[PDB]
RNA sequence: UCCUAAGGUAGCGAAAUUCCUUGUCGGGUAAGUUCCGACCCGCACGAAAGGCGUAACGAUUUGGGCACUGUCUCAACGAGAGACUCGGUGAAAUCAUAGUACCUGUGAAGAUGCAGGUUACCCGCGACAGGACGGAAAGACCCCGUGGAGCUUUACUGUAGCCUGAUAUUGAAAUUCGGCACAGCUAGCUGUGUUGGCUUUCUAACCCGCACCACUUAUCGUGGUGGGAGACAGUGUCAAGCGGGCAGUUUGACUGGGGCGGUCGCCUCCUAAAAGGUAACGGAGGCGCUCAAAGGUUCCCUCAGAAUGGUUGGAAAUCAUUCAUAGAGUGUAAAGGCAUAAGGGAGCUUGACUGCGAGACCUACAAGUCGAGCAGGGUCGAAAGACGGACUUAGUGAUCCGGUGGUUCCGCAUG
RNA sequence: UAGGCCCAAGCGACUGUUUAUCAAAAACACAGGUCUCUGCUAAACCGUAAGGUGAUGUAUAGGGGCUGACGCCUGCCCGGU
RNA sequence: GACAAUGGUAGGAGAGCGUUCUAAGGGCGUUGAAGCAUGAUCGUAAGGACAUGUGGAGCGCUUAGAAGUGAGAAUGCCGGUGUGAGUAGCGAAAGACGGGUGAGAAUCCCGUCCACCGAUUGACUAAGGUUUCCAGAGGAAGGCUCGUCCGCUCUGGGUUAGU
RNA sequence: UAACUUGGGAGUCAGAACAUGGGUGAUAAGGUCCGUGUUCGAAAGGGAAACAGCCCAGACCACCAGCUAAGGUCCCAAAAU
RNA sequence: GAGGGUAGCGGAGAAAUUCCAAUCGAACCUGGAGAUAGCUGGUUCUCUCCGAAAUAGCUUUAGGGCUAGCCUCAAGUGAUGA
RNA sequence: ACCGAUAGUGAACCAGUACCGUGAGGGAAAGGUGAAAAGCACCCCGGAAGGGGAGUGAAAUAGAACCUGAAACCGUGUGCUUACAAGUAGUCAGAGCCCGUUAAUGGGUGAUGGCGUGCCUUUUGUAGAAUGAACCGGCGAGUUACGAUUUGAUGCAAGGUUAAGCAGUAAAUGUGGAGCCGUAGCGAAAGCGAGUCUGAAUAGGGCGUUUAGUAUUUGGUCGUAGACCCGAAACCAGGUGAU
RNA sequence: ACAUAGCAUAUCAGAAGGCACACCCGGAGAACUGAAACAUCUUAGUACCCGGAGGAAGAGAAAGAAAAUUCGAUUCCCUUA
């Protein structure tokens, strides 16, 4: 509150809107796979 | 306890910063501002180009020198060599 | 009671360390110089984040 | 002669109103700023916010006499209550500690405390009032607070009430005056159907603080009977205008204290002390735009004046000749610049472009200007190059919200 | 123990009432004057309504302004609200 | 052994004593605990001890926790005691003497004399107040003095209605 | 012997007198307003008779030790009649 | 003199801002309620180290605030400071 | 790890009582003999109250105002000192006379000289004639919960971590992996990815990449709550009052 | 006039009032304050007032949530945040 002078968040303008469906993929990098073996599968039941 | 007269003017302009902004000898870079004026008090020389009636600014790298070449005129050059 | 952010932070995006405003003086007059209309990109906020870093805390 | 809706009549008038003012003149006293009578030169009397006069009346206001007196020049003495002395009983406001002198001076600018002098042995009772900025009330005067109250108004926004329409309760009948849908004829009329209104006319709703009868012996009330009004009112619902009657509220700051006058942002000098910066109610001026060419390019030319003569004569509206360094000109106010022109003409044209930008200067921030070079498309030029507005510095206004033109973007099961 | 008196002005006519506890007056009332509203469930108020005042009254009577006995008198303007 | 540094407000940064309670360990206490008073002692400060009196029953010391934790000012709050001070004031006014009571008398009781209101300081009724009414007894406190006395204390009593 | 970058914690936005360059005022102020230095504020001592702002100089504590600064040397009062 | 009525946005007023339980430009008593206060006063034990400002910009702002400036611990960079 | 009589409820005590108000409503003070009443038989002065002996009791210096008894303050004889003196009351020198210690470069008194204007708040500045305090006791002002960010600590390591509940000396330990944060960002978004975004561009830019985060807690500070205490006129509800 | 209001007897115990009004459910409902002023907003549907019950009242047996594969009355606790 700058004392009557309007604050910093009145001069700057607003822009954007978020979404209603902003599907957030759990971003697993490729480096993390260098720990296991047999090469069978990677799986949303196993990679958890 | 008598009503004194009204003043008339007050009313100054703000300011502008003028004069030299770099000095003779040091090492400048190809966008920097050498000197600036509301007119032409210092002409440009080699490797220094004018702006819009102001802001003599160095084209390329080097060190600066002040110099006269007439009886009154003065100019600024930059030599990249070292 | 939990710290209540105030929603003037629809106007700033946390970059990874610093804020990010959107540059002011957008609409309502363009009788204004042409290379200055070209300045329409955004800058990070200055070091007056001292005066506001208890207001925008949960945008993270 | 000019203007207004008209321009103050009667009667009073230096008055409870007369600033200049103790207006000038006459009574009263030897002496008269107040009083009494008249004058008009009414700053700024005046006809029901009343004018002018009036016998009686007032604890009224003002001036002048008589009777009378310690009110006074000028005080004196008597009587009583307290004060005073002794026996009885015995509070209060106040209070940093105190064995507490005066002068001149210094000091937060008026000293019991400090420097320098001077004068005073310790202790109490009776008085007086110059100090102790003595006590008594967190000064009422003044000024501040984005402090409250009460009052006012053609401040803003509202509201109790009051007036007028629509539609419900709410029914029948007629007269008309319409627009609209069709026919037929001479833009206009007949029938012809929707279809609003407009006047009336009834009668079952409703109302009658409207008389009679019963509950009952009772002015309320309920019920019937007869009357009068009548589809109006009264009532709800929605809509306009009225509305200080009543409520919450706002009414800026700067200021050699405050209201009054003037100011409030940008641009240019000076003050400003040879970098930049640098105030005051210090001194001087401007702006809230203008220009399709007064912008870009390629060429070429040099001025206002001073002389000297020459149809017209401005002293000076054209013409030549000569000496002219800028003494002219630059759309605009000033400073800094310009004769390589950045001034003046002549030919073409739109770079008064799109996407940008290394790096600087200024700066609390938001802003603010200057940018070499990079790509796409050009204009001018033979080419080298120049051009991303006018010789610079003024000519403008965050956000929010809304409008219009695009949009490869989201569009709450899917489209 | 029981009234000082007279002459002469200004504002009020008078008797009366008022700021308990600093103001008794030239203020307020008053009889009279006048304008305007009100036809009877009157307007005007109090109440949200029912009820009541007005009034068990009926324009020679009610509520509301402005002046303040009596005397002589109340001149001009309807542009504006 | 050197070598330098050490005035200080607003304010920033460290190291510290003491008070109350709990946990654990370890003690002192009728051969006298905590507080209270007095003393020439010890630590750089806040503070720590030790003898001697008074006191009659519950305290320290080390470690570590948790906080209602420290007093000189708020015209602070409450309770005490002073200064002013033996100072102002005793709340209108005519009393004097004799006798008696009494441990004590200008003040209480009896007498004479004197003065004071007398359209009232007189005699009655309602309004209020609620034992103040009367007798006997008492003297701490109340009465602006005194007291043997009282409208105050103690004990025991007192108000009668057909009109 | 400092400087700068980052991150926690503030306090100040009522200054004053001297010495000089200036505006305002009247070449008036212990006036007001800027520049620039010092000291006080936040600094005790010694001198200026006493005296926040002038002149010397910066107090960690002890001692009955010596030199010196500003001002002084007949007496009050240390030191040259 | 005795009974009675009118109650706070209200009542009464021969109008003065007078009266309404020693008062009143809107009574008192509770409760919202520890209202708010940019304003005064007050804030308690000790010692070491370092130690400022009274300015700039903008404000219904001038005795208030926010940022920069000036101090302080903690890390770094480390020759940039005089 | 709540108070121990100015605390704790206002109220330990024949408390919503005395007491103030017409009323609605305000609203106090005041605990302690000893183990047991053994509560002072008797003698004496005095009218009594009180008092000195005797007596009970470990103690009456424990006498029903009763344990302990501090300060202000009012008093009693005393060792030194004061009637020619100018004073924020001291301090530093130092004579004389009196007393002998937690035995140490000893304690009290002070004829006379230097030196010197109390304290706190507030200030450009104060002895200030600016404010505040009569004095002595007692009480009386940065606290807590929930969060956010920071350094200091301690577990684990590309991983860290439990909430509610359910069992259990109101045991702080067992289970519970719903969730949160972090390992990857960029853009308004679709979407893209070690890089995207604007953009015609592989040009130039802004923000990233190369790895340390996490859970609890001791500090410093913010936010919401009354949030360092004490103070206003004033507003709005609901009532009691015309004596 | 037919009956109804009305009127007269006999039975019945249904109600009224009070409550700790702590907690709950409906009716009606302010302002101080924050925004650095203030009117929309917020203090808050909070305090006061009134009505009705209970040992607990209200809600409640889908005209629901959801979008995948669906599971399923209401209430309450933790996260979503
Ligand atoms: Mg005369
Ligand atoms: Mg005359
Ligand atoms: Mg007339
Ligand atoms: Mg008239
Ligand atoms: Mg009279
Ligand atoms: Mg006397
Ligand atoms: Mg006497
Ligand atoms: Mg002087
Ligand atoms: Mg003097
Ligand atoms: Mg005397
Ligand atoms: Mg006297
Ligand atoms: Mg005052
Ligand atoms: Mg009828
Ligand atoms: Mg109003
Ligand atoms: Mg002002
Ligand atoms: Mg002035
Ligand atoms: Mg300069
Ligand atoms: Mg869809
Ligand atoms: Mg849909
Ligand atoms: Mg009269
Ligand atoms: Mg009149
Ligand atoms: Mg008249
Ligand atoms: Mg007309
Ligand atoms: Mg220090
Ligand atoms: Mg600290
Ligand atoms: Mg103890
Ligand atoms: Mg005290
Ligand atoms: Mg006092
Ligand atoms: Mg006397
Ligand atoms: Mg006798
Ligand atoms: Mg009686
Ligand atoms: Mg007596
Ligand atoms: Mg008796
Ligand atoms: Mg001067
Ligand atoms: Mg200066
Ligand atoms: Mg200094
Ligand atoms: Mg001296
Ligand atoms: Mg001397
Ligand atoms: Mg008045
Ligand atoms: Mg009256
Ligand atoms: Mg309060
Ligand atoms: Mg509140
Ligand atoms: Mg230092
Ligand atoms: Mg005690
Ligand atoms: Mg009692
Ligand atoms: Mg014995
Ligand atoms: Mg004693
Ligand atoms: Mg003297
Ligand atoms: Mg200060
Ligand atoms: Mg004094
Ligand atoms: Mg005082
Ligand atoms: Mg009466």
């Amino acid at each position: 509150f700058e004392g009557g002078q309007l604050p910093l968040f009145r001069r700057l303008p607003k822009r954007g809107f978020t979404n209603i469906n902003r599907k957030e993929y759990a971003i697993v990098n490729l480096d993390q796979l260098n720990k296991f073996e047999d090469g069978t599968e990677v799986t949303p039941a196993l990679l958890v | 306890k008598k009503g004194v007269s009204s003043t008339k003017n007050g009313r100054d302009s703000e300011s502008k910063r003028l004069g030299a902004k770099r000095a003779d000898g040091q090492f400048v870079t190809g966008g920097s501002i050498l000197y600036r004026q509301r007119g032409t008090k210092i002409y440009p020389g080699e490797n220094v180009g004018r702006g819009g009636d102001d802001t003599l600014f160095a084209k390329i790298d080097g060190v600066v020198k002040f110099e006269r070449k007439g009886r009154d005129k003065k100019q600024v050059s930059v030599y990249a060599v070292a | 009671p939990k710290m209540k952010t105030h929603r003037g932070a629809a106007k700033r995006v946390k970059r990874t360390a610093s804020g990010q405003l959107k540059r002011s003086r957008a609409f309502t007059s363009h009788l204004f110089a042409n290379k200055s209309t070209k300045q329409k990109r955004q800058l990070r906020k200055a070091r007056l984040v001292s005066k506001s870093d208890m207001k925008r805390v949960k945008q993270l």
